[PDB]
């Protein structure tokens, strides 16, 4: 993975492009993917 | 003179006290605020 550039990434089925930044404020117990109000996906963990 | 004076003064004492206490006086102003953001998140989730 290569980070704070604009890239097509794609993690475990799911697409989208973004800026993927460090993101340690979130703590994820055991769940995948994350999400807001409108149902779009804010923050995800590296499978590796 | 004095006299209203002193009754203005203690008006203004008065509505200051009541904005500061109750918070129901501006509705005026939040429901156009909650009527945007009905709108536009709907707009949003119209995608799915
Ligand atoms: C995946 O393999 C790498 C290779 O060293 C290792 O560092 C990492 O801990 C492994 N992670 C999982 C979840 O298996």
């Amino acid at each position: 993975l290569v980070k704070n550039k604009c890239v097509n990434f794609n993690f475990n089925g799911l697409t989208g492009t973004g800026v993927l930044t460090e993101s340690n404020k979130k703590f994820l117990p055991f769940q995948q993917f994350g999400r807001d109000i409108a149902d779009t996906t804010d923050a995800v963990r590296d499978p590796q | 003179q004095k006299l209203i004076a002193n009754q203005f003064n203690s008006a203004i004492g008065k509505i200051q006290d009541s904005l500061s206490s109750t918070a129901s006086a501006l509705g005026k102003l939040q429901d156009v605020v909650n009527q945007n953001a009905q709108a536009l998140n709907t707009l949003v989730k119209q995608l799915s």
